[PDB]
């Protein structure tokens, strides 16, 4: 007859119960903007390098 | 002052200062929130719950849970969980100490970067460190060599350490951990044919993996017995109601790991994926780690796994040379104590990252300073 | 009659008569099998699968790589690839034509003599050969001195060649191939922490191999690009699927060429190599090296290598001198065609092995009578 606390709290609760798009929303934003450096595990590379041959 | 260390190994979670044996208490990790219309008008509504609080309240509340595959799910309410261990068990600021960050090792930078971001930023605390597990692992089993295997909640892992250095090609990290496996349990259960799903319902089943659970010495033999015999079948409680009594269904879960068909993957397994990272590298070295072989944490709990550990090298080493395994009692701690005598010792002082450099430049800083 | 080549250079496998321009058609040396309980009870069970066929139905196979580091690794499945070949594509019975092989240099015996073995016994075949690879090279490019890099599927090569001569003391072999540097890629791609293991999700990166990656111009120049811009980044699709997008990740690749660091070793890399191969071999004969350098195959496929390594070289080379290196088109193919090229000439009529040898000695014929 109406639209209700009851309903909205199911809408609520399976949005709470959707892993999906929250972890979906998380993760997959977040993995593109990952990596910026010269990384110092690199410079073990370089240095390696300057000894290796 | 004083230095302050968080266990962010996945279960139950172990914070505690710099030289006390063992940490104050320690937390699942669950986050849990509520179900159902909240209709006692007395009741104060809280929306998320965590902890024992939550593994009491549990029944309306349902689970999230945070970190899947090690990687952690959704930050904010790793932010309320923090929030709470700090104030709650900790009472502490986040001024009052260096921090200690333990890691998943090889695994995306993003933990990283928004990790240290949001405790630099959100908390703001004097030095903070993020470590990788198997060197805690050694310092505590103090060899300086070695192989380690730990199968947390999280996933699991090979690393051989020689002394003082990485061999960050040689190492194995693999999803197997004890969680997917429980939840090849029920899968299991439903022969017996008790049958429940959800996650309150799959953490019951952590207790029967305490209680329960022995690895099969001989999987052939064992059929055997298993046609032969009932003192294989033990009887327990739900609990709280039934009594519940079960077979081979316990000791064919741990055989997954050595077959990770039951619930299916390619990976040889925990004993030929350390033989083969062993002949990755390099040749002399082996002997040591022949002698040496280190274990730890959730899943080596369970009474004899380093016995077939050792049936299996067997088979796959020249058994001309000598071999051995340590299993130590307290593995399942032993990450947040090696995490202890790691800073203890004054040379962090040297290494901690400061607010200053976070000042001055990102996240970016950690991935050349830490390894 | 006609005369048939195989090439059996790793990855996709070539194989054509003598004096077409370009193989039949090429096979990958993939062998898979089946993973899971067969329950369509209407399909006809096949227990192995290979080539396009098994690319095609690859997922509930799982893979088995016949061939590591360039040594074939089962006899039997090899024979069951070859048995294929002939009768699927080449319709083709072994007596019908002489039969060329190709090979790495310089590895063991018991690839000869088995092969031979094999292939005499088993298929029963007019004449046989097994030719190094880098002659094919020289025929096909047509320069009678050179030195050749050519770094397959398979174990990657340093040979000079002068005019009419072998220099086996000179020669350089290393197990460096594109295979080892693409499992290396995902050690890589869990920063971005897209992440799968498995052989078939492992043969995924090469398609990205085709498509995504460039040589390296300069490393430090590329970092500050890379902290620049993001036209170094590109965005790809999975095969089906989700939408990927590659940074650096991409050109980083390539350089463990340059240092195998990054799943670590030593030898000096591929140019150093090079060089040091050179100033083992004589004083004089230097120059025409200089002018005549060659590569070819699974790794040059890359645009920009030679530049590269040319830079390389005028570090290394007295600048006084000429350098220049080829870079033909059809490298990957050059091999087959070389081997074409072999099969022409009527003095291999003087040459192949005939069966009558095989019947009145045994393998060892070749190691004589062969290179
Ligand atoms: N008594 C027990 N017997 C066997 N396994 C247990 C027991 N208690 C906890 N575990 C398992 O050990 C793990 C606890 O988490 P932990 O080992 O700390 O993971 P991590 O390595 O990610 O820190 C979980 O997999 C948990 O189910
Ligand atoms: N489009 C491409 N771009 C770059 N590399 C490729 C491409 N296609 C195939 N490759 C690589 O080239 C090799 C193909 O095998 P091949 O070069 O014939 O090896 P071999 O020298 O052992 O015969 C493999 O390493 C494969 O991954």
């Amino acid at each position: 007859x109406x639209x209700x606390x009851x309903x909205x709290x199911x809408x609520x609760x399976x949005x709470x119960x959707x892993x999906x798009x929250y972890x979906x929303x998380x993760x997959x934003x977040x993995x593109x903007x990952x990596x910026x450096x010269x990384x110092x595990x690199x410079x073990x590379x370089x240095x390696x390098x300057x000894x290796x041959x | 002052t004083t230095a302050l260390v968080c266990d962010n190994g996945s279960g139950l979670v172990k914070a505690g200062f710099a030289g006390d044996d063992a940490p104050r208490a320690v937390f699942p990790s669950i986050v849990g929130r509520p179900r159902h219309q909240g209709v006692m008008v007395g009741m104060g509504q809280k929306d998320s719950y965590v902890g024992d609080e939550a593994q009491s309240k549990r029944g309306i509340l349902t689970l999230k849970y945070p970190i899947e595959h090690g990687i952690i799910t959704n930050w904010d309410d790793m932010e309320k969980i923090w929030h709470h261990t700090f104030y709650n068990e900790l009472r502490v600021a986040p001024e009052e100490h260096p921090t200690l960050l333990t890691e998943a090792p090889l695994n995306p930078k993003a933990n990283r970067e928004k990790m240290t971001q949001i405790m630099f930023e959100t908390f703001n605390v004097p030095a903070m460190y993020v470590a990788i597990q198997a060197v805690l692992s050694l310092y505590a089993s103090g060899r300086t060599t070695g192989i380690v295997l730990d199968s947390g909640d999280g996933v699991t892992h090979n690393v051989p350490i020689y002394e003082g250095y990485a061999l960050p090609h040689a190492i194995m990290r693999l999803d197997l951990a004890g969680r997917d496996l429980t939840d090849y349990l029920m899968k299991i259960l439903t022969e017996r044919g008790y049958s429940f799903v959800t996650t309150a319902e799959r953490e019951i089943v952590r207790d029967i993996k305490e209680k329960l659970c022995y690895v099969a010495l001989d999987f052939e033999n064992e059929m055997a017995t298993a046609a032969s015999s009932s003192s294989l079948e033990k009887s327990y409680e739900l609990p709280d109601g039934q009594v519940i009594t079960i077979g081979n269904e316990r000791f064919r879960c741990p055989e997954t790991l050595f077959q990770p068909s039951f619930i299916g993957m390619e990976s040889a397994g925990i004993h030929e994926t350390t033989y083969n990272s062993i002949m990755k590298c390099d040749i002399d070295i082996r002997k040591d780690l022949y002698a040496n072989n280190v274990m730890s944490g959730g899943t080596t709990m369970y009474p004899g796994i380093a016995d077939r550990m050792q049936k299996e090298i067997t088979a796959l080493a020249p058994s001309t040379m000598k071999i051995k395994i340590i299993a130590p009692p307290e593995r399942k701690y032993s990450v947040w104590i090696g995490g202890s005598i790691l800073a203890s010792l004054s040379t962090f002082q040297q290494m901690w990252i400061t607010k200053q450099e976070y000042d001055e430049a990102g996240p970016s800083i950690v991935h050349r300073k830490c390894f």
